[PDB]
RNA sequence: UGGCUCUGCCAACGCUACGGCUUGGCGGGCUUAGGUGGUCAGCGGUUCUGUCCUGCUUCGGCGAACACGUUACACGGUUCGGCAAAACGUCGAUUACUGAAAAUGGAAAGGCGGGGCCGACUU
RNA sequence: GUGCCCAUCACCU
RNA sequence: GGGGCAGGCUGGG
């Protein structure tokens, strides 16, 4: 549970932001491997949250997402081009939620 | 159009029209708590509050009331100013379309300086001699809220529009909060009521509505008293609304409408508001905020282009230094 | 309905990000306009200017002042960014107005990291 | 170390054709997939020197990014580059360098 | 003592014009020299916010390293080669950012 | 000191530079890696040297240890051969010499 | 976005496990809204030192105390006419009507507006 | 706290 | 006596 639960809800949010974050065009191209490298990388957050339960881990994990929410408002608009359509910001931000849900549990089931 | 409006929660939950709501929401407050916790997951928020409204489990949040000085000035919750801003975007711009030309207050391209102009004008033509003005004793807090919801509801017929607006605002008591978009809009609407006792009856042609203050120029400063008399013996029975103040002065004490004082030919600002710039400059000064001193300056520098100050302006800038114009 | 609430709410988080990312608004275009060449010093600018943002994410939900100080270091380096977009980059990167208007963006930013780091110190 | 980077050499050694089987296309998954593969051998040689636990937990969270990333190239990425049995593989080679990681993280917090 | 980073941005200002100039084919190295040359004001920054001297000699090194860079940039060979006169007229500005930090750093270490 | 070793690093820099860069971008990441790792750990030699807490000095001691890692795996990464075995044998014996070093200082230190 | 884990060619730093690779050209391919202020409906308390006002009332209140010509004493895009068909608003009406039920259908004649329209002149 | 309006600031049509 | 304006001395903010 915890861990395995956030990773395994986070991967719907990787496997719906991956696709639109190899999409992201390579001019924005270093905002991409970042938004990559916070939605990938935010895995490793999770990973290192339930390999602690040192709270500190699973609130930079909250971190992690609040990142990552800021990656979809930032390649919703402030990548020109665009990156993630209003509609996938909407749809990713459920997905985010949905994580951001079973971290605030976490979060509680260890405070 | 077509009178009905029997389909708006269908409209105020539109995706297009919450993400209009939620912009017109955080237009301004995007420093603030409630923006910025629901800008988190904004369009996630936006989802399940499209999906609150569009189900009817919609329900406000409590209103957060503090007091400035005197008011009692109730905050909303970001989610529930939204819902507000989604209701009156669909909800608002079919009362606000009903409300005769003369209502000035929170209605696009109507203001607090559309509405001195307007007054100064239908004072400069009909060759207005008097002037009935009269203001509405607490009226937020005088809004029946239940002969208001018999005028949102020969307007919304929509059975969850209805019932929406009845969360943002409840249908009992005699307290619509001031401090809602939804309460400008349903108190602007109310006091719809009474231009259409002196426009629809009474056959009053030349008046003016802020909210609760009500220019009504005449000619027969006992007609006009008539016209009052009409005005609040309706304002009263139908609307709960005690009035505060009233005059019926010839047009020549200045009518006092909504930060100017209007004559035919001088909209002179306001003494009130020369003294209030005054000691506003003043304190600016001897307060070290000589910068947002040049921000309010060209504030009153257009409440005060149309009134008229060139040597008041002269006068400032002799006293302060300060580029008034 | 109740927003979505993530955990860790850092109003001033929150807020720092909101300024910053008009800061990121400003300048994420003008960066990706720092031209093919110097895409060196662009990346490391947007690594600068986007990656602010998780610092500043960071230090509002580990609440511990290390992370907001690491915020300003950014900040900083933001700052630091703009003056090399400005000099040293050699077509114009940086117009010397853009400097001037996103000075006074990462200047509202940093305020506001001034502010939190001041309520954190206390 | 030394024991658990040969045998995490195995898994590179596995993973690394697989990571570069990845097409073009999803290229920035593939070089973060790699810096994750080639980088946890960093996070294990750092863990060898410097014997402190919370760099050898840093080791482990890598083991486990690693596993994601074997989730994430089994599927999420779209052209699901790891086929499962890959995955299979490669978690048995990851699970033995998770053993020796564990051995190692157990032989450390003795006490 | 920030007349550290602004006689250092001199130093910037001498190496970025030749740094983003080591050819692709010099291109990690390149990246990696602008990333000490230019990161190195995050090294300064980083030493002024804390002035603890910890900081102060990781400005230090960062210095130290962007001397190894220019001497590696000297001998990367072709026409791409940071010129002699360039390793020597950049170690010129270093050493005046590398004098001041000194000064910094000892001005710290006898509080 | 630092100086001795950057200088000693130097020359497994002189050497692996050329033969990491020949490494195909096939395997351009683990190339690039590769190159990050080898110029990159001169900044970890460097920071052992300008500063000191004796896991800064390991830290250039895991980047030696990640160095050799790296000869090793170009050394039959795949088909695009990256680094033939006898570049590795090569590269090895300047890292040991750089190891040498490193490993004095650690002691020197400790 | 100084890309490409992307090819053909040719070089040549080089590296070669002798295949190439790398690298270079060279093709080619893939690559108004917002911010922030400030008003308007709508911060005081006390004595003091100047300073000025202290009128009106229809008894509700309105003022006054120098914007001083309280006014750029001159109007308008606050313009002036003409209309008010339409559309809009509004009442008729969540009526008639339809349909068991107005049930998230639904008028209209008509009545009332000016908000609207059409010119002039100015904007 | 609410809108309408003023200023200014960015920012492209 | 009351009142408006500018400064005294003190809350809100």
């Amino acid at each position: 549970y915890d861990q395995m639960l956030i990773v395994e809800r986070y991967e719907r949010v990787i496997s719906y932001l991956y696709p639109i974050a190899q999409s992201i065009p390579r001019k924005h191209g270093v905002a991409r491997e970042m938004f990559l490298k916070c939605l990938l990388g935010q895995v490793e957050l999770f990973i290192v949250a339930g390999k602690s339960n040192q709270v500190s881990k699973l609130y930079a994990a909250d971190a992690g997402l609040a990142m990552l929410r800021f990656w979809l408002r930032f390649l919703a608009g402030i990548q020109k081009p665009h990156a993630m359509t209003p509609h996938q910001v909407e749809t990713a931000q459920v997905l985010i939620a949905e994580v951001g849900r079973i971290l605030g549990s976490w979060i509680a089931r260890v405070n | 159009m077509g009178k009905r409006h029997r389909n708006l929660i269908d409209q105020i939950t539109t995706w297009e029209n919450l993400l209009d709501a939620y912009r017109k929401t955080s237009h301004g407050k995007r420093r603030t708590w409630g923006y910025l916790e629901f800008k988190e997951y904004d369009l996630a928020n936006l989802l399940a509050l499209q999906a609150e409204l569009k189900a009817g489990n919609y329900e406000r949040g409590p209103y957060r009331e503090f007091l400035v000085y005197p008011r009692l000035i109730s905050a909303l919750e970001f989610k529930d100013r939204l819902v507000q801003h989604a209701l009156c975007n669909i909800v608002a711009p079919i009362f606000e379309a009903g409300l005769l030309p003369y209502t000035y207050a929170c209605r696009p391209d109507k203001g607090t300086h559309a509405g001195v102009c307007h007054v100064q004008a239908e004072l400069r033509r009909t060759r207005a001699t008097h002037f009935l003005k009269s203001d509405f004793s607490k009226f937020f807090p005088s809004i029946d809220r239940a002969a208001l919801y018999a005028m949102i509801d020969k307007k919304i017929h929509c059975a969850a529009t209805r019932r929406l607006l009845r969360v943002v605002l409840p249908d009992e008591g005699v307290g619509i909060p001031i401090g809602s978009l939804t309460s400008q809009l349903f108190a602007n609407v109310y006091g719809g009521a009474v231009d259409r006792l002196l426009h629809d009856e009474l056959k009053q042609r030349h008046w003016a509505r802020y909210m609760d203050d009500i220019v009504v120029l005449g000619d027969d400063p006992e007609e006009l008293r008539a016209v009052f008399y009409r005005l609040r013996d309706f304002a009263s029975e139908r609307l709960g609304l005690k009035i505060s103040h009233w005059q019926v002065a010839p047009v020549s004490r200045g009518i006092n409408f909504l930060g100017y004082r209007i004559w035919p030919t001088h909209k002179l600002l306001r003494k009130s508001s020369v003294k209030r710039a005054k000691r506003k400059v003043a304190n600016f000064i001897k307060h070290g905020e000589d910068e947002s001193l040049q921000r309010f300056l060209a504030s009153w520098s257009g409440h005060a282009q149309w009134a008229d100050t060139h040597n008041l302006f002269t006068w400032m800038e002799e006293q302060y230094g300060i580029a008034c114009h």
